[PDB]
């Protein structure tokens, strides 16, 4: 017996010594040193200091620059907003709770925190899916005479919200649950304790297939064709050095975007799938946070890849940050 | 493709 069950939680620590407390009531300093909690707080603090400016400046320059307000950029703003949800929903809260040693906001706060953090990360997730689709449609042109505009673009943004709620809301109403996670300071989906009262086994697979596999495939197809469409058009146009550069620059970005997507969500997949295969073994608190470490940082490196390596967002940002010059 | 590549921000 490697854990300690409760009504609305699961502390990954044996209570054979009588020391385990509810993560809503007393600090869990027995499953992690108090400095490990400070380091958690340190890390949360970092993601606020980087995540908030970068994602907020993305929203700010779009207000200052008419040329950023194009339909093919809507999904990118949605992304920055999704990260802001990840910041003020998950990072700020976890910073506060880490400094007490337990999730002081009770199970109610556990559902709020878990909802908005899950909502933020999934809006961002499907935002990447939608963006990949749009680029496939725009570049590869599968539909003759089709034109991508403001109407289609708003559909794309709403689609992420439906997909995200399709993942973040069922745990509020009984198809999974938000419980304290890892060092018990942040709340997430219970993917690792069979809870037939909420049918976690089904939800994990729903998550794994719908939310993970489907995006992984869409993003691989959409970007697969795109490099192909660009490779071919370059070969037929080898007399154009620019068209040869674009092919190389685009191939590079496609690799970065794909790889980044894997780093963000592959860990989570690998761990959850392991727990599903190797059910309910001794998984430590810090073990649980390693998946959690990678997608949370996406709130910083997604805006870097998608906004800051976008040539215009960058120039508008530089001009904005340099008082209107350059 | 170039004009379509700039509209999506990939080049
Ligand atoms: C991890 O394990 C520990 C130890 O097993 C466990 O903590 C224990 O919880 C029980 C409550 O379930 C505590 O028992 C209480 O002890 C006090 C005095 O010692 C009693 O007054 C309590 O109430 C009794 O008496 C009342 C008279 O007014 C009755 O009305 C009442 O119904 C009870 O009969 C109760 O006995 C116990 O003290 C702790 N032990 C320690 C060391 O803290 C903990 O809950 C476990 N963690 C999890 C998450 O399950
Ligand atoms: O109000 C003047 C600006 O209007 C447009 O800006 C908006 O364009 C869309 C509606 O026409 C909005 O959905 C979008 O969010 C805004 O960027 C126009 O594009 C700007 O050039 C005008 O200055
Ligand atoms: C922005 C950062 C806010 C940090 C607020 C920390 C409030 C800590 O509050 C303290 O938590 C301790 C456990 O850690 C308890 O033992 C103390 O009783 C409690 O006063
Ligand atoms: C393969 C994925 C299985 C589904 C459960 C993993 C969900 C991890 O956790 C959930 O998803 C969010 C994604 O950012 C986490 O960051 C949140 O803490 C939580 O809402
Ligand atoms: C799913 C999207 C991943 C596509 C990455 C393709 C990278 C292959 O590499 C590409 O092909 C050339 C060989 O013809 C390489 O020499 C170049 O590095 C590059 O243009």
């Amino acid at each position: 017996m490697n854990g300690t069950e409760g009504p609305n939680f699961y502390v990954p620590f044996s209570n054979k010594t009588g020391v385990v407390r509810s993560p809503f009531e007393a600090p869990q300093y027995y499953l992690a040193e108090p400095w490990q909690f400070s380091m958690l707080a340190a890390y949360m603090f970092l993601l606020i200091m980087l995540g908030f400016p970068i994602n907020f400046l993305t929203l700010y320059v779009t207000v200052q620059h008419k040329k950023l307000r194009t339909p093919l950029n809507y999904i990118l703003l949605n992304l920055a907003v999704a990260d802001l949800f990840m910041v003020f929903g998950g990072f700020t809260t976890t910073l506060y709770t880490s400094l007490h040693g337990y999730f002081v906001f009770g199970p109610t706060g556990c559902n709020l925190e878990g909802f908005f953090a899950t909502l933020g990360g999934e809006i961002a997730l499907w935002s990447l899916v939608v963006l990949a689709i749009e680029r496939y449609v725009v570049v590869c042109k599968p539909m003759s005479n089709f034109r991508f505009g403001e109407n289609h673009a708003i559909m794309g943004v709403a689609f992420t919200w439906v997909m995200a709620l399709a993942c973040a809301a069922p745990p509020l109403v009984g198809w999974s649950r938000y419980i304290p996670e890892g060092m018990q300071c942040s709340c997430g989906i219970d993917y690792y304790t069979p809870h037939e009262e909420t049918n976690n086994e089904s939800f994990v697979i729903y998550m794994f297939v719908v939310h993970f596999i489907i995006p992984l495939i869409v993003i691989f197809f959409c970007y697969g064709q795109l490099v192909f469409t660009v490779k071919e058009a370059a070969a037929q146009q080898q007399e154009s050095a620019t068209t040869q550069k674009a092919e190389k620059e685009v191939t590079r970005m496609v690799i970065i975007m794909v790889i980044a997507f894997l780093i963000c969500w592959l860990p989570y997949a690998g761990v959850a799938f392991y727990i599903f295969t190797h059910q309910g073994s001794d998984f430590g608190p810090i073990f649980m946070t390693i998946p959690a470490f990678f997608a949370k940082t996406s709130a910083v490196y997604n805006p870097v890849i998608y906004i800051m390596m976008n040539k215009q967002f960058r120039n508008c940002m530089v001009t904005t940050l340099c008082c209107g010059k350059n | 493709i170039l004009e379509n590549l700039k509209d999506v921000g990939l080049f």
